[PDB]
């Protein structure tokens, strides 16, 4: 049977908190590069 | 001085151009030399859907007018309409209040809400667009005042696409020391 | 500025409520910035 199911898109977010004396950042990305080729490359990054 | 006292409400068609006002006045006053009139007026322009409301008290300094204006844009295919409300102590806008509706039934659906206080520095801004596509829906949303050296923003846009679903908020809320020292007085007539 | 202020106190003469020297930030900014997007593009992976 032939069947078609729908990519697994790529997923980014950030949140980024700035007030006096503390700047802080946040970073990650998430969900398959290439449904179809097999390529996940998910990575996150936090900073204070 | 005075020959004696009548207090009346009476009634009056008014005519402004196009306008018919229902025009009823209600005054308390001294008839002959001595004139005591305290006068509560209130006017309605039914071809313009206006009210006014109107109030003279000179002993007190009393002469307060206040107008609510409503104006009809609207149509079948645009339901519109723009609302203006004068707060005017001794007939000067001290705090005025301003709407601005314009709906396209088809795509467009705009509204938008205003304050502003001239002498207090004191605005606020309430601002919202709706563009309708049987397609995509998208929204944008903007509120905003500023007063007494305060920033207030409040920015989140959000929409739909095929390709990718994008979504935004951006929150602010800024003081500056300084500035708000200067807006708001921290000096007092008398206390030097 | 401080000393300013005891000079003026002196005399028991001031200008103003309290004392308008500013120890915190000129400007005190708090603020979010975060965002949430993925591409949900109409790509699919067709399987037996």
């Amino acid at each position: 049977y032939q069947l078609q199911v729908p990519l697994l898109g790529v997923l980014d977010l950030s949140t980024n908190v700035y007030s006096n004396l503390y700047n802080w950042s946040a970073s990650y990305s998430g969900g398959n590069t290439s449904t179809d080729h097999f390529s996940l490359r998910a990575r996150y990054h936090m900073k204070a | 001085e005075i020959e004696q006292y009548s207090v009346s409400a009476t009634y009056e068609l008014q005519r402004e151009d196009r306008a018919l006002v229902d025009t009823l006045k209600f005054v308390t006053q001294a008839e002959g030399a001595k004139q005591t009139e305290a006068t509560m007026t209130f006017k309605y322009n039914r071809q313009s859907m206006t009210l006014s409301s109107e109030v003279q008290i000179p002993d007190f300094d009393v002469d307060l007018g206040t107008i609510l204006r409503v104006n009809d844009e609207s149509t079948e295919g645009k339901t519109s309409y723009r609302l203006t409300l004068d707060i005017q102590n001794k007939k000067i806008t001290e705090v005025a209040l301003m709407g601005h509706l314009s709906c396209d039934t088809k795509e467009e659906r705009k509204i938008k809400g205003v304050i502003s206080i001239p002498r207090l520095q004191a605005e606020a801004r309430s601002e919202i667009l709706a563009h309708w596509s049987p397609a995509k829906l998208l929204l944008q949303m903007d509120s905003s005042a500023t007063a007494y050296g305060s920033t207030v923003s409040k920015r989140v846009a959000w929409h739909y696409d095929e390709e990718k679903i994008e979504f935004e908020w951006n929150t602010g809320t800024n003081v500056d020391t300084k500035k708000m020292t200067s807006n708001f007085p921290v000096d007092l007539s008398d206390y030097p | 500025t401080l000393q300013d202020h005891l000079n003026s106190l002196k005399e028991f003469n001031l200008q103003n409520m309290g004392l308008p020297d500013f120890h915190i930030p000129e400007n005190l900014f708090l603020k979010s910035d975060g965002r949430v997007k993925y591409t949900l593009n109409k790509n699919s992976l067709k399987i037996e």
